[PDB]
């Protein structure tokens, strides 16, 4: 029963397989990119199954022409044992034996199986490095992607450094686009796991993202930089980035991705003095998970230092563990600006000994200097009167009839006509 | 290892004596090439959270908040509120950015080693001047002799020279739109050209 | 049913004289429409704000300075009647192309 | 705004149709 | 059949502050319980409050002697008998909602009911299943079953008679209340239906009307309400049956506020003490609250404090604090001005507004755009 | 459509029993404590007269 | 010219809508295209000469 299932399932990821090795081959045929990601993109799915008996079939099935490469595999390799080639000797094309070795990585990886993983994809992208040809780069990117997986389990991401910055460079004369993409994120990444961020903020800023990325990569990108932003005091820029983020994220998967970009857009959002809104606290796949930034919320709406330290002794493991401790600590010292930012946003006047007494902030004088320092940055639009103690906020002028409409609307012109001309230059009719 | 780092802790803490601050920049970045990144071999230093500190006050004086947070990215998370000598420089950043300066100036006398005092002086003009700053961007007309008590100058000669080194000036009585039509028609060309030249 | 009937007319009559008065004025104190119109302060500053909240007569009515003020809104807004309806329109029209989207 | 957005989402669909058309044309050639 | 609640909300489920844990609705429950002897009632009862007293074993005996007597008689008219369709299957069912619903619980009544369902054919079946299982579910806090039954009546259902449903929004009244459905669609088929009732097993006409009333009156602050619910034939009858409400109603509709505070605090309570209290009565009166205000502020563009506390109850200090709390929560469109004591309205006149949506609804469609077209062509 | 696995896809718990499992779409203001009315309004007009 | 316009986008939705359930087998589409060309080309000219006049009469 368990065996037959078993079989037509390994039976019909072969057929996937053979397709997808088509489709590989199909792809360099017209001297065009692309036809790469349709058999990449189905890679979770192929992924999911990889059992010894269909991988050692495709190993021996595309195969014929038996070389020393696939001779490192095989004693990794189990065959079974009372249990097809698709058919000539012709040479095996770059990117299948490519594809085929990247499944076979990605199988020893799915098992836990990390240092003869380490040497499989060790010798699986030593090849590509010599190869000049586009079609090869969409299967490179993965390629670096899954090679940089390997090693992170292995506890050995500081090491690849040097060799995700030479493919990036490579990547860059050759006027690559996912394989930078991919290698770029994989860097902040790298960066960001040993808290080198000073350092990934060098390599942003002179690094340009390619815009004809894909949409997971670009919202990788955007987490990685909103992060780096974040914890570099550069709050507003940081927030805008990770809901541009969570707009490029998967909508059905990425539930961990998800998870840690809305805890990370929670606490930029709680710095800026901003309320994140109580909707993404109630999703299931984001509810328990964000549980800890809710009762953290709470504590600054009200402003309850003592729930607020209460929530932090509670939950520092949890807060530790998503790396969000020091932005937590900062923003519990930026409580009183969120209240401010409240306090300016409901009252138009009001004197210092109020603002003092609503913010039990004990004194006048410091109420004050309060207001000033978040008045002095964007936080609050005011204009102290010392003289007697007024908070005036600036006259709210009518938005209409102030070119403010012209500019933004002039904005959303550019990204339409933009959006019409990609459009329209990427019909791309067949020759037959 | 051990002896280089000794070599660069002893030729930090000469720079900090020297009282020269270009110097103590370079000095520090070496011994951070040389503190706490894949070392991992040397043992820990008595003065490894001492300089540490120090490093991060002064990233603090000059207005180096963004580099003061990387900074205590940097250093592991148990010693930021156990270990004194970075407990200080954090606590007065968190002052400063909660804006209680009269806390940091309270606090100026709360180091936890005497090899703190030196840009401690700098970063009390520092906050002074943003202070000034923030005032200038926040009051409307703020009266000389205000100024002159919550800017800490106690010395009302001193606010003046000050106010004198700043734009921002005394004034008289000591109490310190068109329609474009060129590039929006620019921005309407753009668009009719964008309509118009094929796809 | 002759007191409802006359209380009825009574206010139909208040609103036609205060509606027949303040037409001259753009910013009139309500004491002196009170004055005008021989009724209490408080009392006719209450009709006007009922009047004013029923829409059946344009204006506003500035109690911190004891004033009533008279304007009238633009016509001019139903360009973005249409507008903002089209968009909400090919809202659904984009969702129909993910549909097709979810074809490729 | 109105109009480019009409004419942006009109294009895209015509880019869906092709998109669509082609892969039609492509899977036949099976 | 099962009508008043069963006493069970007001019965030591209100205790603290409401207080609500022994009086003479207990005794009522306790009544409604020993005519048709029931257990059900009695497992929080054998847990928390009168656990292991004499009487509650003592009605146990003869409890458990009937139900086994009737469970007997059922199951011998089902044996001997093959009754088809709507028969005595249906009857079994139906004392078994009568009996195990009231004698331990639904889960036997709801799979009888569901085998008598698969073996009937007529429609007031499904419905008496839908009020019976909402009417238990909201003593053992059920909607999915509510919901569930309530697709089936109107989508599949609906297609013979009609005429049923209607009042069976009455989970509406507490399904997505806080934010749209204590109101809006809780109203529009509670209008639609106060007129021809028909439905005296759920609820009075009286509590009906009332239960209209508090929901239309958020649903419609003053959106000519008048047309439906203050020109209205029936709920003005009722009213005139009912002076708390009808005060309550044309307070706020005659702009008393003074008057409409103290109606809105009783309402707030009698709202505590209900199927209605622990869904949404602190939800309903701030509704109302900012409700109130909005219409104050309407018609004004500045107001003294002074002026608003004298004519809106009281409270400079509490509508000051008030208007602080609901302007910070982004509702009641005004600027509150301090030892002034001016409040000002800063109402966008239809163009800003317009251009404000424009730009809210456009920025929608240009991310779903841009979405769009980057899946697409790679 | 890629996973994410480098972000650790964070496991909620066991699934365990949510506050209410509700469909009831709240706002900030929902979680704040209060104290009835009539008390209020009686407690700040005595002082006046009431 | 607008609300032309918005009744042929309700069109071009519901004929768009068709599009799914319908293998390859007036257009509201090109009527559309042919509103928003007439809307672009006067309100770019009209906008274009106003502020053209603006800026060349003082």
């Amino acid at each position: 029963a368990a065996e037959h299932s078993q079989r037509e399932l390994d039976t019909v990821t072969l057929e996937d397989i053979k397709e997808h090795v088509k489709q590989l081959e199909k792809a360099v045929s017209g001297k065009e990119p692309r036809f790469v990601l349709r058999a990449l993109r189905m890679l979770p799915s192929t992924s999911r199954r990889l059992n010894h008996y269909v991988l050692y079939k495709a190993v021996q099935g595309f195969f014929t022409s038996n070389n020393a490469t696939r001779d490192f595999l095989l004693p990794f390799l189990e065959e079974p044992m009372d249990t097809f080639r698709p058919a000539a000797s012709t040479p095996l094309l770059p990117e299948v034996e490519a594809y085929l070795q990247l499944l076979v990585v990605i199988f020893m990886m799915n098992s836990k199986r990390y240092k003869e993983a380490q040497k499989i994809s060790d010798d699986l992208m030593q090849k590509i490095s010599t190869q000049n040809r586009r079609a090869l780069d969409l299967v490179a990117a993965k390629c670096y992607y899954y090679h940089a997986r390997v090693y992170e389990f292995l506890d050995k991401l500081d090491v690849v450094r040097s060799f995700l910055h030479a493919r990036l460079r490579t990547a860059t004369l050759r006027h690559d686009a996912d394989g930078q993409a991919t290698l770029l994120n994989l860097l902040l990444r790298n960066y960001l796991h040993y808290s080198l961020y000073d350092q990934a903020e060098k390599l942003v800023s002179k690094s340009v993202f390619p815009e004809q990325a894909n949409n997971n990569e670009w919202a990788r990108y955007l987490y990685y930089t909103g992060r780096i932003k974040a914890i570099q005091l550069e709050y507003s820029e940081a927030r805008r980035t990770m809901t541009n983020a969570l707009r490029k994220a998967p909508q059905h998967t990425a539930v961990g991705f998800k998870q840690t970009v809305h805890k990370l857009l929670i606490v930029v959002e709680l710095l800026l003095g901003e309320i994140p809104d109580r909707l993404q606290f109630r999703q299931p796949s984001l509810k328990r998970s964000l549980m800890p930034y809710f009762l953290l919320t709470q504590a600054v709406r009200t402003g309850n230092l003592a729930k607020f330290n209460q929530v932090l002794d509670q939950f520092g493991e949890k807060f530790q563990a998503d790396g969000t401790y020091t932005l937590i600590i900062r923003l519990r010292h930026n409580v009183i600006k969120t209240g401010v930012r409240m306090i300016s946003l409901s009252y138009s006047r009001i004197s210092l000994a109020d603002i003092a007494q609503k913010l039990q902030l004990d004194s006048p004088e410091d109420a004050e200097f309060i207001v000033a320092k978040a008045i002095r940055d964007g936080v609050i639009e005011a204009s102290i009167n010392h003289e007697k103690g007024y908070v005036q906020s600036k006259e709210m002028i009518d938005i209409y009839s102030t070119r403010e409409p012209q500019l933004a609307f002039h904005q959303r012109i550019s990204f339409c006509l933009d959006i019409h001309n990609m459009s329209v230059k990427a019909m791309r009719f067949p020759p037959k | 290892l051990i002896l280089a780092r000794d070599i660069l802790e002893i030729g930090a803490q000469w720079s900090i004596l020297r009282k020269d601050i270009p110097s103590f920049e370079r000095y520090m970045a070496q011994l951070k090439c040389y503190y706490f990144d894949y070392k991992e071999q040397l043992p820990e230093s008595a003065y490894m959270h001492q300089l540490l500190g120090l490093n991060l006050l002064f990233l603090l004086s000059q207005n180096r908040v963004a580099e003061f947070h990387t900074e205590l990215e940097r250093l592991p998370a148990k010693d930021i509120q156990t270990n004194v000598y970075i407990k200080h420089p954090v606590s007065l950043e968190q002052y400063l950015m909660e804006g209680s300066y009269n806390k940091v100036f309270l606090a100026k006398g709360n180091i936890p080693a005497e090899s703190y005092t030196f840009f401690i002086d700098i970063l009390l003009d520092t906050i002074r001047d943003e202070i000034a700053g923030c005032i200038e961007k926040a009051y409307e007309k703020i009266l000389f002799t205000e100024a002159t008590r919550i800017l800490f100058f106690n010395t009302p000669k001193k606010m003046t020279d000050y106010a004198k080194k700043r734009g921002w000036v005394l004034g008289p009585n000591n109490y310190y739109t068109t329609i474009p039509s060129t590039e929006l028609a620019k921005q309407v060309i753009e668009y009719a050209r964008q309509l118009e030249m094929i796809v | 049913i002759i007191s409802t009937h006359l209380a009825k007319l009574y206010d139909n009559l208040l609103e036609q004289n205060l509606i027949r008065v303040i037409e001259p004025f753009s910013r009139v104190q309500i004491e002196h429409i009170s004055s005008l119109i021989k009724l209490s302060k408080a009392d006719v500053e209450r009709k006007l704000s009922q009047m004013i909240l029923d829409k059946k007569f344009h204006g506003i009515l500035d109690q911190g300075e004891g004033v009533l003020i008279i304007f009238d809104e633009p016509p001019v807004d139903k360009t973005y009647e249409a507008a903002l309806e089209t968009i909400q329109n090919m809202s659904k029209v984009v969702d129909s192309l993910y549909n097709k989207a979810k074809k490729l | 705004y109105l109009a480019s957005l009409i004419r942006s989402v009109v294009a895209l669909h015509n880019l869906i149709n092709n998109k669509i058309a082609n892969r039609d044309a492509e899977k036949k050639e099976g | 059949p099962k009508n008043p609640d069963l006493r069970i909300a007001q019965l030591r489920f209100l205790l603290s502050l409401p207080e609500h844990r022994g009086d003479a609705a207990v005794r009522d429950e306790l009544m409604a319980a020993v005519r048709d002897n029931n257990m059900a009632p009695y497992y929080e009862a054998l847990c928390k409050s009168l656990d292991w007293q004499i009487d509650v074993d003592l009605l146990n005996k003869m409890k458990k002697a009937n139900e086994d007597e009737l469970k007997r008689l059922d199951e011998e008219l089902e044996d001997a008998e093959k009754n088809l369709g709507e028969s005595e299957i249906r009857d079994a069912m139906m004392a078994k909602a009568e009996y195990l619903c009231r004698i331990g619980d639904k889960e036997g009544a709801l799979t009888a009911f569901r085998k008598t369902y698969d073996k009937t054919v007529a429609l007031g079946h499904r419905l008496d299943i839908v009020f019976y299982l909402l009417r238990i579910g909201l003593f053992y806090m059920d909607n999915d079953l509510i919901t569930r039954n309530t697709e089936k009546a109107k989508s599949l259902i609906e297609e013979g008679g009609d005429w049923d449903r209607r009042n069976r929004l009455k989970v509406y009244q507490g399904l997505y209340c806080v934010a749209i459905r204590d109101f809006k669609q809780a109203a529009e088929l509670f209008l639609d239906t106060v007129s021809t009732f028909t439905s005296y097993e759920l609820m009075d006409y009286k509590t009906f009307v009332t239960y209209t009333v508090y929901v239309s009156m958020i649903a419609l602050e003053r959106p000519d309400l008048r047309e439906k619910v203050i020109k209205g034939a029936e709920i003005l009858e009722v009213l005139h049956s009912l002076p708390a409400v009808r005060q309550y109603l044309f307070s706020l509709y005659e702009c008393r506020y003074s008057v409409f505070f103290q109606s809105l605090a009783v309402v707030e309570q009698e709202m505590k003490k209900d199927w209605l209290f622990a869904p949404h009565y602190r939800y309903y009166v701030r509704e109302m609250r900012i409700h109130a205000y909005s219409q104050l502020l309407e018609s004004y563009r500045s107001l003294t404090l002074g002026y608003m506390a004298e004519a809106f109850g009281v409270g400079v200090e509490f509508i000051d604090q008030e208007l602080s709390r609901f302007i910070a929560a982004g509702r009641l469109h005004c600027k509150i001005d301090k030892v002034n004591e001016i409040v000002e309205t800063n109402r966008p006149d239809s163009k800003n507004w317009q251009y404000q949506e424009t730009i809210k609804k456009g920025d929608l469609l240009l991310n779903r755009v841009q979405k769009l077209s980057r899946v697409i062509n790679m | 459509d890629d996973e994410f696995e480098e972000f650790p896809a964070e496991d909620w718990a066991g699934l365990d029993e949510d506050e209410d499992a509700h469909v009831w779409e709240d706002n900030w203001d929902d979680d704040n404590v209060e104290d009835d009315f009539s008390n209020q309004l009686r407690a700040e007009l005595e002082k006046h007269g009431y | 010219v607008v609300k032309e316009m918005l009744e042929l986008a309700k069109n071009y939705n519901k004929a768009v809508e068709e599009e799914d359930k319908m293998t390859p087998e007036q257009d509201p589409k090109r009527h559309l295209e042919e509103h928003v060309d007439v809307l672009m080309t006067s309100n770019i000219v009209q906008c274009l000469a106003a502020m053209l006049d603006t800026v060349v009469f003082k």
